[PDB]
C-alpha cells in the first residue's frame, strides 16, 4: 500500500536529482587542442581551470532545424519541466486522492517526460558529431528509474481502479 | 674480381602486419558502441508504452 507509493516518491525524486545533476554539469567529455569537459551550457577543461560559454550553434533546413534543437537544450530542458510537474502531480495525488483519475493523466506526462528525455539523449547524441561524461551515464539510469517508476505507478492505478471496480459491485 | 658468387637487389622493408584481431571487441565493431545502449533504452521505452 504505503510502501509502494513511498518507493515511487522517492524513485521520482532521486530521478529528478539525477536529472538535475544531468543539466549541471559533466555531461560529456571531450578532447580539446587536452581533454575537457562539457555539461551542455558551458566547457571546461581539464589556461588550465578556465570556463567558458562553448555552445555556440553556428561555426537543407533540416541541419538548421537539428542545430537549433541543440542549442539551448530545448528537449531536456522541457523534459526536466514536465517531470518536475509529474512530480507535483503526483504530491498532488498523495495526500487528498479525491479523484480517482488524475493519477493516469500524471502517468501518462510521466511516461511522455521520459520519452522526451530519450529523444532529448538521441539528439544530443547525434549532435556530438574521446570519452563520456559521468552525467550522461546519470541521466541513463535516471531514465531507467523514471521508466520502472511508471510501471511502479500505472501498476497501483490500474490495481486501485480494480479495486474500485471491485468495491462498486 | 672473380665471378659474382651471391646475388642481390633493392628489396622493400616492411613492418609484417599480423592476424591482430580482437574478440568481443570485435563484435560490437560495425554500428558502435553508443548507439546500442540507445536501442535498449528505446526497447525499454516501447515496452513500458505497451504496458
Amino acid at each position: 500500500r504505503g510502501v509502494q507509493m513511498l518507493l515511487t516518491t522517492v524513485g521520482a525524486f532521486a530521478a529528478f536529482s539525477l536529472m538535475t545533476i544531468a543539466v549541471g554539469t559533466d555531461y560529456w567529455l571531450y578532447s580539446r587542442g587536452v581533454m575537457t569537459h562539457s555539461g551542455l551550457w558551458r566547457t571546461c577543461c581539464l589556461f588550465k581551470g578556465l570556463c567558458k560559454q562553448i555552445d555556440h550553434f553556428p561555426e537543407d533546413t533540416a541541419e538548421y532545424f537539428l542545430r537549433a534543437v541543440r542549442a539551448s537544450s530545448i528537449f531536456p530542458i522541457l523534459s526536466v519541466i514536465l517531470l518536475f510537474m509529474g512530480g507535483l502531480c503526483i504530491a498532488a495525488s498523495e495526500f487528498y486522492k479525491t479523484r480517482h483519475n488524475i493519477i493516469l493523466s500524471a502517468g501518462i506526462f510521466f511516461v511522455s517526460a521520459g520519452l522526451s528525455n530519450i529523444i532529448g539523449i538521441i539528439v544530443y547524441i547525434s549532435a556530438n558529431a574521446y570519452s563520456y561524461g559521468w552525467s550522461f551515464y546519470f541521466g541513463a539510469l535516471s531514465f531507467i528509474i523514471a521508466e520502472m517508476v511508471g510501471v511502479l505507478a500505472v501498476h497501483m492505478f490500474i490495481d486501485r481502479h480494480k479495486q474500485l471496480r471491485a468495491t462498486a459491485r | 674480381f672473380s665471378k659474382p658468387f651471391m646475388s642481390l637487389g633493392i628489396s622493400i622493408m616492411i613492418k609484417k602486419p599480423q592476424k591482430s584481431k580482437p574478440g568481443v571487441f570485435s563484435f560490437l565493431d560495425p554500428l558502435a558502441y553508443e548507439i546500442w545502449m540507445c536501442i535498449v533504452f528505446a526497447y525499454i521505452g516501447v515496452s513500458v508504452v505497451l504496458f
